């Protein structure tokens, strides 16, 4: 039970007690976003083609 | 209408417990993986405790205490007793044991030399398919996770037969952590005389039921199945030793059961948990020449004596299952605490 | 989030008429579209189904379609006839002769474009249109044949919108002509492809409920339509009244439809009293709403499995008892719910009860037992198609036998797809 | 002084955000009109509360917060509620059509169309900051917007604010409150995509908050307002160190330093006590030892799990009220002998303790009674992995049949993202296992 680094201020107090010692780029993001948009666009085209038949 | 699931097909005890449940017209069995269950008779290998108690509107109960393996694994039991102040290394009812990896290698030898130098009983036993020897070199070469323990060189021998035995006690712990000791035990006896100078003849030194059937000279000679119940054993202690089973042995057994279970209660209790646990335990004891009881092992997936499956299995339903899920002279001894 | 309503054919317009008569009463709107309610809860989501005309008059966002004028004249002369937008009556004079080909290919084709003009006009006046709901029967010609034609062309103009139908399935018990199985089989395939949610209303179930439960000797279509309008009111409670859930057709489909083609629901309603003054407890409401006798598809749910279930409780009632009873019916009969969709039962509540009831419960089940309705239609179809009986009515409109063979084939595929998610 | 920008996404994030900023104003003495009479530096200042509130020449204290939802029902309640005066229009972003409980719809379809607008509105707040620390992101796991759009926003934030910290407050789905059958899908999808972008995430299981509201507040059917007021108390206890004078957790970086040794395992468990019903009117005040003891009771945790069967990597105790270091050390010594507390071998067995003397403030007329002292424990324990296990299992049940997958594929997401996300979670579960063996 050791108390270390005790800091005191008007608002409160803090300390430590030891009991025992021991990314994707912007372009890459817009890529996958556009890829998903093209897959939706392709699926919608197939539907419209199906309805045209 | 209560619902339960069965996830351990090999369980003899709970196969009967499930039998009684269905036989009450108020319990229904579900698929193995149906999560809307009140009771789980779970598997003994990686039971998913983390998925219990999250079904809204279902009070869920399971037949195992998460964390009870510390007491039911031979390596864990030694470490639990040595490092638990409630039990202490000076524990008087547990044989001097040492855990060793193929660590307590130098500490086992530390006391070993004292026994060979003083010509004392230097017979030890290695457990985890075991080896009883009187030389450390022979024990360690066999290891190459095991535990080494002093062999009880002066055990109590039943007469006639001059034979060794061990006592199995069944203990049920419910969701309230009440400790119920089944009033009916069993002695698993060996048929052949205890040969103190031949530690290789496992028949006279191992009381296991499987060893006696396929490895014995007079299996079922004195009692059918090499199993003596408390009735005969008590009458024997009276006729032969002028004492009772309660006084000479049962007081120590109840003491040991309480000590072990109360030690781990803070670690496994489900008092304030989102699900409840109970579990049936099997305590194995050893009795020496002076009527001193020693704790051999504890197993959390134990079987029962054929003659006692009915009485004990319904005792489980009444004390552990119906106590949480009602339906509309006790066979257990409540160890108070 | 506006919804555009369409009712097509005799059955569609007579049921649709009663629907608007019912919910117009629940929202306190009189036949002249003038609001005379009591609570602001009535008007909070009024815009989902109604357009607000200048002067604080509310006009249903509904389009009435038929290939003959008889039924829509009786609607315009009916109780709430004046409430509908006059320009939203779109009708021809020839009729469809209970003929799917006439509704879908000949007579209907001649009229469909003008229906789409009215649909487009209503959509343009939507802040954020979310989809459409169509009321129709499948056994006739206009609702079935032209109704499905409409759905196909609506999908073409609004492919990212939700399509929802209340589809009355024919039954020999309550039949007008022998060709109903032909018309229903041709339509069901259209529905498989071109709707997101279809409430299956079996005229057989409606009849049995009127006879057996309501003790109505000699039920009429009017009696049948009372069950349907009451059921349609409950099923749309969330879309019409304030509650935790929003009036969202997409979220409903997202949670109810695990596989695209399996979007055919069994509706139920409770109570159903012959006694009407006695109060129902929450346990009674819950038990009845799950009872087969209270469901409208003439399918035994015990014969299949629930993929998902939606329930609505209306009225002042113990929320705690509701949750308890719902959790009870599940945990007590958990074998009839698929175990590979966790927590597939949703419960909704609404303080405002339907007219004349202290409390009500509506059931919306996506069950694999619905297959026996499609198998029933498929058996009747084949009994006649084996002999090409009555086909000349259809080949005379330009159809050929291959299109019938394909519809039969599509129907049996639908049945087998249900069979694989129940017992292999 | 370094500013913190709060971002609230979807219904859960926005409604919890509303409860938090309400509590902030009460704690800091800021009236609903934004005026703060105790602040004597009008229109400026670098006080601790300025990390969350900017100031205008007129003396209005404006939260450094952005609200984002794809439908305007929820956010319209902010711009018309008690604290409508605090926020200006640019801080509230509403779309027309929501994500319909669909991660893919929120991430790909709708996310792509509004991400730039959100980032621009955020950039506006950042421009007011002299030394931006980073962001606090509130959102649900289960909602289409909370899951799908948050993951997209977190990616772009890592791109546009690379050196800035990002902390999460995430609402874990519970059927008692659940709104959709597919929430396990959305939870796994958004965790996989957000994992490398979040420095420290505080998970809150609606099941735990729900039960706490029923047992401790005696509320039979807790509402979102009940839940969010209790959640805001926990959030307040966690952010107090950024808004008040102190020496513990004084900037966002310190949260990672003190609570997250391994970066992927950045989900510390929160435990709060005491939660007392306001209908009591005369409750016996719990002591420091008693409230500290309650921090090791599973029934007080923000996520139901058994820390007895895990390993601790760090532990912070955040007290508010009448607490002096002496009583804290006494309670820790007592609890250490009674309870099971195992740390990983490569970490010291200790507690960082912070004390703020101002006792917790409760919203007038709410359900929580005012107490003389309260504590929030932040412990990074492997036991929280039980929550991932539950979630992943429900995922596995549905995905084995591909149930509902067509709704996600229909939005442009590939079916492979399901398996990738699930595989990432399988690794996460394995990371916890190695640590807590
Ligand atoms: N604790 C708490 N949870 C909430 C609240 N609102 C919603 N939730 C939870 O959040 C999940 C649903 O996500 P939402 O945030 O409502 O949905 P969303 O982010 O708005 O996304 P979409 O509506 O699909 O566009 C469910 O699990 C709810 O239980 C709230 O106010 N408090
Ligand atoms: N220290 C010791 N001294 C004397 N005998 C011992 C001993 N340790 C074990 N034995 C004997 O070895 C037998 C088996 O030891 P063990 O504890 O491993 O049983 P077991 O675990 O293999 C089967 P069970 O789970 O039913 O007990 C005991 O029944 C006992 O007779
Ligand atoms: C529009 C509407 N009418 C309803 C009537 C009854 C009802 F229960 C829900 C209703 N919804 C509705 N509206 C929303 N806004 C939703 F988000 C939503 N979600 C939902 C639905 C079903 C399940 C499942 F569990 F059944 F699968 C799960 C989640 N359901
Ligand atoms: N429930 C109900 N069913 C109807 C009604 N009118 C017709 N039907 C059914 O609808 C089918 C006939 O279709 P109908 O709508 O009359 O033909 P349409 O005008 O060409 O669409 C048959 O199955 C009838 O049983 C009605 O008012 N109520
Ligand atoms: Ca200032
Ligand atoms: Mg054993
Ligand atoms: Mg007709
Ligand atoms: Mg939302």
């Amino acid at each position: 039970m050791e108390v270390i680094e005790l800091n005191k201020c008007t608002s409160g107090q803090s300390f430590e007690v030891i009991l025992k010692p021991p990314d994707p780029s912007l372009e890459e993001i817009q890529k996958k976003l556009e890829a998903a948009e093209e897959r939706r666009k392709y699926q919608e085209a197939e539907l419209l083609k199906h309805l045209a038949e | 209408m209560y619902t339960f699931v069965v996830r351990d097909e090999n369980s003899s005890v709970y196969a009967e417990v499930s039998r009684l449940l269905l036989a009450t017209g108020q319990w229904k069995r579900l698929r193995k993986d149906n999560p809307r269950f009140n009771l789980m008779l779970g598997e003994r290998n990686r039971l998913p405790f983390g998925r219990l108690g999250h079904e809204p509107g279902l009070v869920q109960l399971v037949n195992y205490y998460r964390g009870a393996d510390k007491l039911c694994r031979k390596a864990s039991l030694v470490k639990l007793i040595k490092t638990s102040p409630e039990l202490s290394e000076s524990c008087t009812w547990f044989p001097e044991s040492y855990v060793i990896y193929p660590d307590e290698r130098e500490v086992f030898l530390a006391a070993y030399n004292r026994r060979r130098e003083g010509r004392e009983g230097n017979v030890w036993i290695a457990k985890s398919g075991i080896l009883i020897s009187s030389e450390a070199s022979e024990l360690l070469d066999f290891i190459d996770v095991h535990v080494i323990q002093k062999y009880l060189e002066k055990p109590l021998l039943l007469e006639p037969g001059h034979r060794k035995f061990d006592i199995r006690s069944w203990v049920l712990v419910d969701h309230l952590y009440n400790i119920y000791l089944y009033r009916e035990g069993v002695l698993r006896t060996s048929s052949e005389p205890y040969n103190s100078a031949n530690f290789q003849d496992k028949t006279c030194h191992l009381t296991n039921h499987c060893i006696q059937k396929e490895y014995s000279k007079n299996y079922g000679r004195y009692e059918e199945g090499n199993e003596m119940f408390f009735e005969e054993f008590n009458q024997y202690l009276m006729d032969a030793l002028n004492t009772t089973l309660e006084n000479s042995i049962l007081l120590q057994i109840k003491h040991i059961i309480r000590s072990c279970l109360m030690c781990i209660e803070p670690a496994i209790s489900t008092k304030h948990l989102h699900y409840q646990s109970f579990q049936l335990f099997g305590f194995d004891f050893m009795v020496d020449e002076e009527l001193k009881v020693w704790l051999i092992e504890v197993n959390g997936a134990p079987a029962c004596a054929q003659k006692l499956y009915a009485e004990l299995c319904q005792g489980i339903v009444d004390v552990a299952i119906s106590s949480v899920f009602p339906l509309a002279t006790s066979i257990f001894i409540k160890l108070h605490h | 989030r506006e919804i555009v309503h369409i009712q097509a054919g005799q059955c569609g317009n007579q049921i649709g008429a009663k629907f608007w008569e019912v919910i117009s009463d629940e929202h306190g709107i009189d036949p002249t579209g003038s609001y005379h309610g009591d609570s602001d809860l009535q008007l909070e989501r009024i815009n989902v189904y109604y357009n607000e005309a200048t002067g604080n008059k509310y006009v249903p966002r509904a389009i009435l379609v038929d290939l003959e004028p008889g039924t829509m004249d009786s609607v315009r002369s009916g109780p709430f006839g004046q409430i509908f937008r006059p320009d939203n009556f779109v009708f021809g004079q020839s009729g469809a002769g209970n003929n799917w080909a006439k509704g879908h290919y000949t007579e209907g084709a001649e009229l469909v474009d003008s229906v789409l003009d009215v649909v487009r006009k209503e959509s343009e006046s939507c802040d954020c249109l979310q989809g459409f709901q169509l009321t129709h029967s499948l056994g006739g010609g206009t609702g079935s044949g032209m109704g499905t034609l409409l759905i196909s062309k609506i999908r073409e103009e609004y492919p990212d919108r939700i399509m929802n139908t209340f589809s009355v399935m024919p039954s020999p018990k309550v039949s007008d002509t022998v060709v109903e199985p032909y018309n229903a089989t041709l339509s069901v395939h259209q529905l498989v492809e071109n709707t997101d949610e279809t409430y299956c209303i079996d005229n057989e179930a409606l009849y049995d409920i009127c006879f057996r439960t309501l003790k109505l000797t000699t039920p009429t279509y009017g009696d049948l339509n009372h069950l349907v309008s009451a059921t349609m009111s409950g099923v749309t409670t969330c879309l019409r009244f304030p509650g935790q859930l929003n009036a969202d057709l997409r979220k409903l489909a997202v949670n109810m439809v695990p596989f695209p083609r399996l979007h055919f629901f069994m509706p139920g309603f409770a109570p159903l009293t012959s006694q009407q003054y006695r109060a129902l407890t929450v346990p009674e409401l819950t038990q009845q709403m799950f009872d087969s006798k209270n469901m409208m598809a003439a399918c035994d749910p015990r014969h299949g499995r629930y993929l998902t279930v939606a329930a609505i409780f209306r009225g002042r009632m113990s929320m705690k008892e509701v949750d308890e009873q719902m959790l009870n019916v599940q945990n007590k009969n958990s074998s009839y719910f698929v175990e590979w969709i966790p927590n597939n039962v949703k419960t909704a509540v609404c303080d405002i009860p339907p007219r004349g009831l202290k409390m009500s419960a509506t059931f919306i089940g996506n069950s694999t037992a619905i297959q026996e309705l499609f198998k029933r239609i498929s058996e009747q179809f084949t009994a006649m198609f084996r002999r090409k009986a009555f086909l000349h009515w259809y080949t005379g409109e330009g159809m050929d036998e291959m299109e019938f063979t394909e519809a039969e084939s599509n129907m049996n595929d639908l049945v087998s797809e249900y069979q694989q998610y129940q017992d292999a | 002084m370094r500013e913190c920008i709060s971002i609230h996404v979807g219904q859960a994030g926005v409604q919890i955000g509303n409860a938090c900023w309400e509590l902030y104003c009460l704690e800091h003495g800021i009236q609903p009109d934004g005026q703060m009479p105790s602040d004597k530096t009008i229109g400026g200042g670098d006080d601790s509360f300025n990390t969350f509130f900017s100031e205008t020449g007129a003396g209005k204290h404006v939260p450094r917060a952005v609200f984002v939802d794809l439908e305007p029902t929820v956010i319209d309640e902010v711009r018309t509620g008690t604290y409508r005066q605090l926020f200006h229009p640019e801080q509230l972003i509403t779309g027309k059509e929501d994500a319909a409980n669909n991660y893919a719809r929120g991430h790909y379809t709708i996310g792509k169309e509004i991400i730039d607008l959100v980032l621009d509105r955020i950039r506006k707040l950042a421009d007011q900051c002299t030394g931006l620390q980073g962001f606090l992101v509130f959102h649900s796991f289960g909602g289409g917007t909370g899951s799908g759009f948050t993951s997209l926003l977190m990616e772009r934030l890592s791109v546009d604010y690379g050196k800035k910290s990002k902390l999460e407050f995430s609402i874990y789905p519970a059927p008692q409150v659940s709104t959709a059958v597919v929430e396990p899908y959305n939870s796994i999808l958004t965790t996989h995509t957000t994992l490398e972008h979040s420095d420290c995430a505080f998970m809150v299981d609606n099941e735990a908050i729900y039960d706490i509201c029923r047992r401790n507040l005696d509320i039979e059917r807790p509402t979102y307002t009940n839940l969010n007021r209790l959640i805001s108390q926990i959030v307040s206890s966690i952010t107090a160190s950024l808004r008040f004078d102190g020496a513990l957790n004084v900037d966002l970086t310190e949260f990672q330093t003190n609570l997250v040794p391994y970066p992927r395992i950045h989900f510390p468990l929160a435990t709060y006590a005491p939660v007392i019903s306001a209908e009591k009117a005369y409750h016996e005040q719990l002591s420091v030892a008693e409230i500290t003891n309650a921090c090791f009771e599973p029934a007080n945790q923000m996520v139901k799990c058994d820390p007895r069967h895990g390993k601790y990597m760090a532990c912070c105790l955040l007290y508010r009220g009448d607490v002096v270091p002496k009583d804290v050390n006494a309670a820790i010594a007592t609890i250490k002998t009674k309870r099971s507390i195992q740390f990983v071998d490569w970490c010291p067995t200790g507690f960082k303790v912070g004390i703020n003397y101002q006792p917790p403030t409760v919203v007038p007329g709410g359900d929580l009674a005012k107490v003389q002292r309260a504590v929030c424990m932040l412990s990074n324990t492997t036991a929280i992995a039980e929550a991932w296990a539950r979630l992943d299992h429900k995922f596995d049940l549905m995905y084995a049949k591909r149930a509902f997958v067509h709704w996600y594929v229909g939005e442009g997401m590939e079916e492979g993202e399901f398996s990738e996300a699930r595989e990432d979670m399988a690794a996460l579960e394995k990371d916890y296992e190695e640590v807590g063996v």
